């Protein structure tokens, strides 16, 4: 999209993908980045394991 | 004319004192960790992590 390139300092609690999600405007790319950001595992107890 | 009773004097001085030169050799300095260097604004100098 030709926007100014980001300078993500090495050590901020935020992630580059989070900043990109907070920055860009287009729909599908932002949705995909948002999906890849917070996609965490789920703890499930099955059969005692 | 010369009179001995007049030329006599009690010069004043200091007892003893060690004169010091090249003083800064008595202080040593340690570099901070190069990564954790802070320049002027409470922030790291370089950030390209």
């Amino acid at each position: 999209f030709g926007m100014q390139r980001m300078h993500y300092r090495n050590g901020d609690p935020q992630t580059p993908f989070q900043i990109a999600e907070q920055q860009i405007q287009n729909f599908q790319v932002a949705n995909w980045l948002h999906f890849v950001n917070n996609n965490y595992f789920r703890q499930v107890v099955i059969d005692g394991v | 004319q010369f009179d001995f009773r007049n030329s006599m004097h009690m010069l004043t001085s200091n007892l003893t004192f060690t004169v010091y030169s090249d003083l800064l050799a008595f202080v040593s300095a340690d570099t901070v960790e190069p990564i954790n260097a802070v320049a002027f604004d409470n922030m790291r100098i370089m950030n390209e992590l």
